[PDB]
């Protein structure tokens, strides 16, 4: 969970995390709190996930459009500063970290890419995207390239998308549509084309991702890049002389870069919640602090008016607010990373040959506008089949209770929890969907697949695996009270008397233990025997309330005869049957292996407990879990 | 040899071993 006293930060590791830490630095010299600065990978994936359980960070910082996704789960908390100090930024910014009305992050600064250019190689950098390749071919001449940049993020390649036409959600009437989508009409088509042509053309590599183009661009050795704020500093260290510059026009349209407000939100779980208000507003939030992180990379246009009007006179950030005109801000409601996703893999695909450009656009166009609680089911239930293996042990409810915390919406009514079940179906009915191929668990020697998995569905009889490791679970979970015999015991003890398993306790002493447990496998039917070693008493339970006269008898003989070879005759003697009464007793016939284990479980913990017949297919998803986790469930 | 109870006797029931 996290700490009390303690500030904890995440923001991506392209930022000045470095300056930042200076700005925290300042904070304990001046409050005594310690403040950690980290920057870990898809921490914009991670967020949601431990955010909801208590954990995570007391704040948290990336571009606005994901915030949408977070105030929907109830994540973020609301941000409550003074008028005073809301005049001090540009209202526009806080028009960014506002959802439904609410404020739920600071802004922090302005982001939009621009074309940077090496000026020796290229004095004058081309205008249009249709002049590039005809440069491309003069540089190549010369040895060197045309333009790189990072073709495997959609960010960086959406501009050429948008010029012509593409965008993502229409903004009519206030509100954002999120059925009316455009990245497959012939605008975002007409762009992904160009691209790819390049690809086809030899001019750029389809494989070229940030850090390939960054060593590119301040080696020398391409003329042109595309980037923000934040990369200045690195080019300020190398070679090249740069300048910033607006983006070249596809069919003379400008290019429509998505901008980013940096913003820094709130974790609803931390304990915290003044101290990053302090922090945030009279810290970083000043001239001083935004300087600190500006310095080590750029955050561009600051939200803070007095700050930005001392940088606004740098033409590198003049350059990145002429794109940011041209652009269009970025949604910021929970469907837009849904989008980024779907755009990702279409751009991917097609300059990779694997698609084409009007059949990755369709893949994307029906993805961006996908129902939201759909594609949620269909998360929850992928990764139970990568946790479980299958969805034998998927309770209906456990599903319809995530769904409420995510959406913060009610799923319990009988029209809603209803949905939830038929979503459900139609995800087992399709392929590939009903179990893990090569699904496994592995608990010390011991090891299920699905075939033994699936013996624990419906009203299969458990197998030897699945019974033995449980018991293994049982003996483990209080060890030195508990010792259990797998069921290949009884079998060889019974027809070869204490000789066949004179071996079997390789250095166990069964008598310095409490309680000892017997399965008893005969044909299909399992019933079990506990040994009361303080009591020494041995008990036989069946499920059906038949006596086996035989199986105590011989288990008495087994324990005699270990008591001399063990010299351990202090446990001779004393020891009496009885047969198990007041226990639960099934009505059909397949159902006997979990009866026996449930026994077990209930002898070895000594905690109060009934189960019945009914409560079998309850029971049985808990085993199959319990198995999973290699864990009981306490 | 085996043996069915019909009915849930009130303790549990004290058997031969020998
Ligand atoms: O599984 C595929 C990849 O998934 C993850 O990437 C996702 C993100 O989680 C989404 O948020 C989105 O990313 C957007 C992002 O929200 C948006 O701000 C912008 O990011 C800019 C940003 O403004 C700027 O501050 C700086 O950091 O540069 C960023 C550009 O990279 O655009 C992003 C998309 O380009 O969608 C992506 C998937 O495309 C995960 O991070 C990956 O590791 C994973 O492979
Ligand atoms: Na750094």
């Amino acid at each position: 969970k996290i700490e009390e006293g303690k500030l904890v930060i995440w923001i991506n590791g392209d930022k000045g995390y470095n300056g930042l830490a200076e700005v925290g630095k300042k904070f304990e010299k001046d409050t005594g709190i310690k403040v950690t600065v980290e920057h870990p990978d898809k921490l914009e994936e991670k967020f949601p996930q431990v955010a909801a359980t208590g954990d995570g960070p007391d704040i948290i910082f990336w571009a606005h459009d994901r915030f949408g996704g977070y105030a929907q789960s109830g994540l973020l908390a609301e941000i409550t500063p003074d008028k005073a100090f809301q005049d001090k930024l540009y209202p526009f910014t806080w028009d960014a970290v506002r959802y439904n009305g609410k404020l739920i992050a600071y802004p922090i600064a302005v982001e939009a890419l621009s074309l940077i250019y090496n000026k020796d190689l290229l004095p004058n950098p081309p205008k249009t995207w249709e002049e590039i390749p005809a440069l491309d071919k003069e540089l190549k001449a010369k040895g060197k390239s045309a333009l790189m940049f990072n073709l495997q993020e959609p960010y960086f390649t959406w501009p050429l998308i948008a010029a012509d036409g593409g965008y993502a959600f229409k903004y009519e009437n206030g509100k954002y549509d999120i059925k009316d989508v455009g990245v497959d009409n012939a605008g975002a088509k007409a762009g992904l084309t160009f691209l790819v042509d390049l690809i086809k053309n030899k001019h750029m590599n389809a494989d070229t991702d940030y850090s390939i183009a960054e060593a590119a661009f301040n080696k020398g050795e391409t003329a042109m890049t595309i980037n923000g704020p934040w990369a200045w500093s690195n080019i300020d260290t190398s070679k090249v002389n740069y300048g910033v510059t607006v983006l070249p026009t596809f069919k003379g349209q400008p290019s429509k870069p998505f901008v980013g407000v940096l913003s820094a939100g709130i974790n609803a779980a931390s304990p915290n919640k003044e101290l990053a208000k302090e922090f945030l507003e009279n810290y970083l939030l000043t001239d001083e602090g935004l300087e600190a992180v500006n310095k080590d990379k750029p955050l561009g246009a600051v939200a803070l008016k007095s700050y930005e009007e001392e940088l606004a006179k740098d033409p590198r950030i003049a350059a990145t607010m002429e794109n940011a005109q041209k652009g269009e801000i970025m949604p910021n409601i929970p469907q837009m990373s849904a989008f980024w996703y779907a755009v990702r893999t279409a751009v991917i695909n097609a300059a990779s040959g694997r698609q084409t450009v009007d059949a990755a656009l369709a893949a994307a166009q029906t993805n961006a506008a996908a129902e939201e609680h759909v594609t949620c089911v269909q998360s929850i239930l992928d990764e139970f089949l990568q946790t479980y293996g299958s969805l034998i042990p998927l309770s209906t409810d456990e599903v319809v209770e995530k769904l409420e915390d995510i959406f913060q919406q009610e799923f319990s009514t009988p029209s809603r929890k209803g949905l939830v079940l038929q979503l459900i179906q139609s995800y087992q009915r399709m392929p590939g969907n009903a179990m893990v191929r090569g699904f496994r668990v592995a608990y010390k020697r011991h090891v299920l697949t699905m075939d033994d998995l699936g013996t624990l569905y419906g009203q299969n009889w458990l197998n030897d695996q699945v019974m033995n490791m449980y018991g293994d679970l049982v003996m483990d979970t209080v060890p030195e009270k508990v010792h259990f015999f797998n069921s290949f015991f009884y079998d060889k003890l019974r027809t070869k008397g204490y000789d066949g398993v004179k071996r079997w306790t390789k250095n166990v002493d069964i008598f310095n233990k409490e309680l000892l447990l017997i399965p008893i496998h005969l044909e299909v039917h399992w019933s079990l025997i506990s040994v009361d070693v303080r009591r020494r008493t041995i008990t036989y339970f069946d499920s059906q309330r038949t006596l086996n006269r035989r199986c105590p008898k011989h288990i008495a003989k087994y324990l005699q005869a270990e008591a001399v070879k063990k010299d351990r005759l202090d446990f001779h003697q004393g020891w009496k049957g009885y047969f198990k009464m007041n226990v639960a007793r099934q009505n059909n016939d397949s159902d006997s292996g979990a009866f026996v284990l449930q026994y077990c479980k209930h002898l070895a913990l000594s905690q109060p407990f009934s189960f019945t017949q009914q409560d079998m297919p309850k029971l049985r998803r808990q085993i199959y879990k319990e198995l999973c986790h290699c864990k009981l469930t306490v | 040899a085996f043996v069915h109870y019909d009915k849930e006797e009130a303790s549990d029931v004290e058997i031969s071993l020998e």
